[PDB]
């Protein structure tokens, strides 16, 4: 809606922008009286109503249990690679059962996991002391980020930890020097030095020992959102597919909106999305049928507001840039708009220009000079009761020149004319103090 | 590797009391090629920026009227190129129809004026000046269904459509000016510059002819005691435009670049929207989906300052063009005035 | 009303151009706040200073796209004054052979008229009107050689050949110093047989 | 590349900075000059980790290829509870009225 504040702050107009043409055209030009012109408008015609969700049907849960609540995690200097994959990635069975110290997550948010789907998963698994759990992330540094665990700059992923002084009890070793820092998620199995004692330290875990001391499992799960089959997905259901309407949809966690149709692409074996060269996501493959859809704008193609000036009437008429008459109910999504644009999709008062299908203007075979340019020849005028006329705009006056090699006109008169040629000269000396307009 | 030759070396045989005249003379027909106008480009801005989603769509409300501001200035531009195209032609607005007889004296106009056994009503060499420049990216004009094709039908002027950026046609059509075209030859033809001051009056064109060697300085009698010679001329220097028109594809350079200057300007704006300007990602879906809105806001603000960012040259660049191409147009309206509608001592 | 419309445009961008920079301090430009002392209020300088920030690359952006707006406008109008400045010594101070320079018609003198931010000509034009048609003939042969107008043109009102000027009808006799002889009468296509008057 | 730097050796006094009998109570914080002294703090993850370990400016993976024109030690004792008011744009009793 566009609403009109006054002085005492009170409403006292509105549009609603997707009502019609008109309240289209005040909108896309923020002002509620509008002059005589014709005027490219911005679409407020139509918005998805419905959710298109559509996900592979692996329904195989996630491993939580063998991952999280292993008999024992390995030690941080030793720490255990796992693929996790071909599962659904509930992790709210957890909540029943356990509480996480530590949850975050690197370019994806915590809250979006659960409907996302990842191509790769891999969770790294270690036992640590909970002071330590501070250096499980990009940039860190410490004996856990130099010598034992690293992750990288380009992280994308989760680490999660929670306290098990409890459970693991015992010994476990961390790398306390080495001659250089490990890379990311390289892992240093030596025990031994050259000569024999052994290059690792011990964390003595007990439940008596201090807070900071006590052991906390990690894992830390890391992702890839590749352009390739899903692998891992959150638990959504799929609905139906909604074609030729623009809607929302949902394709393997990739969101969008836009109108839904078969296509003619291939794609690769792998392929589940297409872009063009501005990387508008212009087709992707269905995962229940691994058909592949074309992707278009809602919005698509350019649609221009002809009025006469509001104060002069309410009446408009619209053109569908390079829309054929018979498509615009379809190019315009004609049963998603309302009733009163409807009205301009069809009927009397459809006349197909060059530069596209004028609508609600009468065409008329009387040309004159021309008031409101169209476009390709065509101009419009409010004309009469009055109506949005459109014609061919007259190129000048008809004439001919009586030519003949021994005949010549001679004036035999003339008119001493006085002409006004008006010529801008100066504009006003504006001057900006840049401090105090940014300041 | 060179030096440049500055010109031919010559020499004038200059003495105080000699003089050089010319015994004969060259009927020259020389070609003058002009920019008018250019492509009327227009951006929906909200399209292009936030393609088609209601999340950046409200992010993109706190930048104010940026997007108002822009499409304010480019609707300047499209204006501006019919009137460029209406005080070119258009001057005059008596539509003098074509003489049946194409034939004035011996001098033969009708490569110049529209021939009737065709369909389209141009000129002889108008349709060669008409195929002689070539719209490259097959020019736009994408028909509605066109764009959804198979992966090799992927096109940057599909892009450009799918990104709200669009090209308006001109007011007038080709058959509108070369309306005003057919009009002012045949004026000049029959009532030489006498039409262009007031009332077109019939003149021999011969007898016209005379008028303009006056105005050259020879005298009257050298046109009458040489006309088939310089009507033949006349011809012939027409025959070589038509040969080199014909031929030749570098003439029309100046109208050439400038299809091509805006249409690479156009395939950079599209391409502009595969960049990341340092968010995560060029794409704004997949931020969206992979980011909660305390942080993807963060991420969108990076992507609509650089997509405004982009807008906002292409825009500025389109003003610099077209006031240059104003420049040319208000050039050609001054040289159909002085060299059309009259005769020129303007060396 | 419409007379000075190009005067009244001029007027109305810049106007409109300044309206929209003091507006455009109304955007957040993806800040907490539009108003500076509210994020300077609300926030420390420690996260403050990235509001500031937005705000600031926000502003003075709208300032460099307000300050390019207005040298395109000003590169214009200058091409209009450089115009205007041609037309004042052209038009104004002498009388132009350029066809349509000095309005339409003939050229005789133009005034100049003072207008806010511009000027007005006024062009004063000689018109031609009330056309005739005549038989014409390039030239007349009298003994065997050709003579033509010295200016105008020769014509007959039917019944009689005359010269005249081109431009407005007013007969004279064809006299051998309205007009110049040059060669034998047989080179000239068209030529026609006439007295010359020898005075 | 091209590495050189001051060819200074002696480490810096880890040990007698963070391993001090005690601590001032942090109203009464200490202020020491570290100067001349290699700052290789590897030494330290043999024998104590810290659960807090927090740069400005500079980030802490960076320490150990920098060099410093000077550097203070403030040294204080405070409850666990407190240590999140050790920041720039804190509040609370310690920002407030202590360090
Ligand atoms: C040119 O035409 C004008 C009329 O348009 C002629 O002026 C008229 O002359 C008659 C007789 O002298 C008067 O009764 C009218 O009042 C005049 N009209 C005006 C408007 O003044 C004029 O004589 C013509 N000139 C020539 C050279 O023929
Ligand atoms: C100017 O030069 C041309 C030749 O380039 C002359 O044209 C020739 O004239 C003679 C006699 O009139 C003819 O026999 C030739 O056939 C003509 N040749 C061509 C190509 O036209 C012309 O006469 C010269 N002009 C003058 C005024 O002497
Ligand atoms: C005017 O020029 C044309 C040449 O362009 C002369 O010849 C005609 O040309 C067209 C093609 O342009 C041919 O289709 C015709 O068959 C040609 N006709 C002849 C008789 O050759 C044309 O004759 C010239 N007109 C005059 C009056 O000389
Ligand atoms: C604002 O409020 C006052 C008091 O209610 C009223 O008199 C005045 O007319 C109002 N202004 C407008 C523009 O309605
Ligand atoms: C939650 O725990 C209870 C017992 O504490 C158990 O009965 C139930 O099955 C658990 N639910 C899930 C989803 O794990
Ligand atoms: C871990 O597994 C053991 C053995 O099944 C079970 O007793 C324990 O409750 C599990 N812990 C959690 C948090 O599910
Ligand atoms: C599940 O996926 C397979 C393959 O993608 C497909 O054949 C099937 O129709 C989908 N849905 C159901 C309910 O089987
Ligand atoms: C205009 O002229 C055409 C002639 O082709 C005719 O078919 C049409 O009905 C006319 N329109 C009106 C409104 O008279
Ligand atoms: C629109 O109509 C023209 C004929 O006037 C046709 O060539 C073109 O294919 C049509 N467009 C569509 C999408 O059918
Ligand atoms: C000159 O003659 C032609 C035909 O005889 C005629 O159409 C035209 O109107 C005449 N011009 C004038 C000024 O009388
Ligand atoms: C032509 O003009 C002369 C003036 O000397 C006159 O005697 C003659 O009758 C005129 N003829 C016609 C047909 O007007
Ligand atoms: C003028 O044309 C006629 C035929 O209409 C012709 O008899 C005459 O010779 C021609 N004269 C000139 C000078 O063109
Ligand atoms: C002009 O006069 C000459 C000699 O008297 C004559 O040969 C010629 O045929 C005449 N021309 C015309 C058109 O009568
Ligand atoms: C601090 O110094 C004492 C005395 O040398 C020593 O026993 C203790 O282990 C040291 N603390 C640490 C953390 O090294
Ligand atoms: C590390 O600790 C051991 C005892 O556990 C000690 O002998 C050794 O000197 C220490 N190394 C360093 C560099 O402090």
């Amino acid at each position: 809606f566009m609403l009109k504040f006054n002085e005492n702050g009170t409403i006292t107009d509105a549009v609603d922008c997707s009502q019609d043409p008109l309240s289209e055209l005040k909108c896309t030009l923020k002002s509620f009286n509008v002059e005589k012109g014709i005027y490219q408008t911005s679409n407020f015609r139509v918005s998805p109503t419905q959710e298109v969700v559509r996900f592979p049907n692996i329904t195989n849960l996630c491993p939580f249990d063998k991952v999280f609540n292993a008999t024992r995690f390995p030690s941080v200097y030793a720490w255990e690679r796992t693929k996790i994959s071909d599962c659904v990635a509930d992790y709210t069975v957890l909540y029943n059962s356990t509480s996480f110290s530590t949850f975050k997550c690197y370019g994806v948010s915590p809250s979006k996991l659960i409907d996302l789907c990842f191509t790769s998963v891999y969770a790294d698994t270690f036992l640590i002391r909970s002071s330590e759990v501070r250096q499980v992330a990009p940039g860190q540094t410490g004996v856990i980020a130099d010598y034992n665990y690293k992750l990288p700059d380009d992280f994308t992923g989760c680490v999660i930890a929670w306290n098990t002084a409890k459970q693991d009890a015992g010994n476990y070793y961390y790398r306390s020097h080495r001659k250089t820092k490990l890379k990311p998620f390289e892992r240093d199995l030596s025990n031994s030095d050259e000569n024999g004692v052994r290059t690792l330290s011990t964390y003595d875990f007990n439940p008596n020992v201090p807070i900071e001391y006590q052991a906390t499992r990690v894992v830390v799960l890391s992702f890839e959102l590749l352009n390739a089959p899903a692998t891992v997905c959150g638990p959504k259901l799929s609905t139906q597919l909604v074609k030729n309407q623009c809607v929302n949809f949902n394709f393997n966690g990739l969101k969008g909106t836009g109108v839904l149709t078969d296509s003619s692409k291939r794609f690769q074996s792998f392929q589940q999305f297409g872009r063009d060269a501005s990387d508008f996501t212009d087709s992707v493959r269905d995962p229940q049928t691994l058909e592949i859809l074309d992707i278009s704008p809602c919005s698509f193609g350019g649609v221009s507001v002809i009025t006469p000036g509001t104060n002069a009437s309410s009446e408009v008429a619209v053109l569908y840039q390079d829309v054929n008459c018979t498509d615009v109910p379809t190019a315009i999504h004609a049963d998603q708009l309302t009733p009163a644009w409807r009205v301009y999709s069809t009927g009397v008062n459809v006349f197909q220009t060059q530069a596209g299908c004028l609508i609600g203007a009468e065409h008329v075979n009387a040309s004159y000079e021309c008031d409101i340019p169209i476009g390709a020849g065509i101009c419009a005028s409010y004309h009469t009761q009055k109506s949005i006329v459109a014609y061919t705009m007259s190129l000048g006056a008809e004439n001919s020149i009586a030519y003949a090699n021994n005949s010549i006109a001679i004036p035999t008169n003339f008119s001493i004319s006085v002409t006004t040629e008006v010529m801008p000269v100066s504009m006003a000396k504006t001057s900006v103090d840049c401090t105090m307009y940014i300041c | 590797a060179y030096t440049m030759s500055l010109g031919a070396e010559n020499s004038i045989a200059y003495a105080n009391n000699s003089i050089a005249i010319p015994t004969n003379f060259s009927i020259s027909v020389t070609t003058e090629v002009m920019p008018v106008s250019m492509a009327k480009t227009s951006v929906d801005c909200t399209m292009y920026i936030c393609g088609d989603s209601q999340e950046c769509s409200n992010l993109l409300l706190q930048y104010g009227s940026f997007c108002t501001q822009l499409n304010r200035a480019l609707t300047g531009i499209a204006i501006e190129q019919d009137k460029n195209t209406q005080e070119v032609f258009a001057q005059v607005k008596q539509m003098y129809k074509t003489p049946a007889i194409k034939d004035f004296g011996g001098f033969n106009f009708s490569q110049i004026l529209p021939d009737p056994s065709k369909p389209t009503k141009r000129s002889f060499i108008e349709d060669l000046l008409f195929n002689k420049v070539t719209l490259a990216d097959a020019g736009f004009m994408k028909q509605y269904g066109e764009c959804l094709g198979d992966i090799s039908a992927r096109d940057l002027i599909c892009a450009q459509k799918f990104n709200g950026l669009t090209v308006l046609p001109p007011l007038l059509t080709d058959e509108m000016i070369a309306a005003y075209t057919a009009a002012l030859v045949s004026g000049t033809a029959t009532a030489g510059w006498t039409f262009g001051a007031g009332a077109a009056l019939q003149i021999p064109f011969a007898m016209q002819m005379a008028y303009r060697f006056n105005g050259i300085g020879v005298t009257q009698n050298v046109l009458y005691e040489n006309q088939k010679q310089i009507a033949n001329q006349f011809n012939k220097a027409i025959s070589q435009i038509q040969e080199s028109l014909t031929t030749t594809s570098t003439a029309l350079g100046k109208l050439q670049d400038v299809v091509n200057q805006n249409a690479q300007a156009l395939n950079t704006l599209v391409k502009q929207l595969s960049s990341n300007f340092g968010a995560i990602s060029s794409v704004l879906n997949d931020i969206l989906s992979r980011l909660d809105k305390v942080e993807a806001e963060v991420q969108i603000d990076r992507l609509i300052t650089g997509r405004l960012q982009s807008l906002q040259t292409y825009v500025t660049q389109q003003l610099i063009r077209a006031a240059e191409i104003r420049a040319s147009a208000n050039l050609a309206a001054t040289k159909m005035s002085e060299c059309v509608l009259g005769q020129s001592k303007r060396v | 009303s419409t007379a000075l419309g190009k005067l009244q445009d001029v007027v109305n961008q810049n106007a409109q151009a300044l309206n929209t920079l003091v507006k455009q301090l109304s955007s957040n430009f993806g800040a907490i706040s539009s108003v500076l002392n509210d994020i300077l209020s609300r926030l420390d300088k420690v996260e403050a200073e990235v509001q500031i920030d937005r705000l600031i690359t926000g502003r003075l952006q709208s300032l460099q796209t307000y300050v390019t707006q207005q040298l395109i406008r000003a590169a214009e109008i200058r091409a209009s004054a450089n115009l205007a400045a041609t037309k004042m010594s052209e038009c104004v101070l002498g009388q132009s052979k350029r066809v349509d320079f000095c309005g339409k018609g003939y050229h005789l003198m133009s005034f100049p008229q003072a207008a806010p931010h511009g000027v007005v000509f006024l062009h004063v034009t000689y018109v031609p009107s009330q056309e005739r048609n005549f038989t014409t003939a390039p030239a007349i042969c009298h003994e065997g050689k050709a003579y033509f107008p010295r200016e105008g043109v020769f014509v007959s009102n039917g019944t009689s050949w005359f010269i005249t000027q081109r431009n407005f009808y007013s007969p004279q006799i064809i006299t051998t110093d309205n007009t110049f002889v040059a060669g034998n009468c047989d080179v000239v296509i068209g030529i026609i047989n006439n007295t010359v008057y020898d005075p």
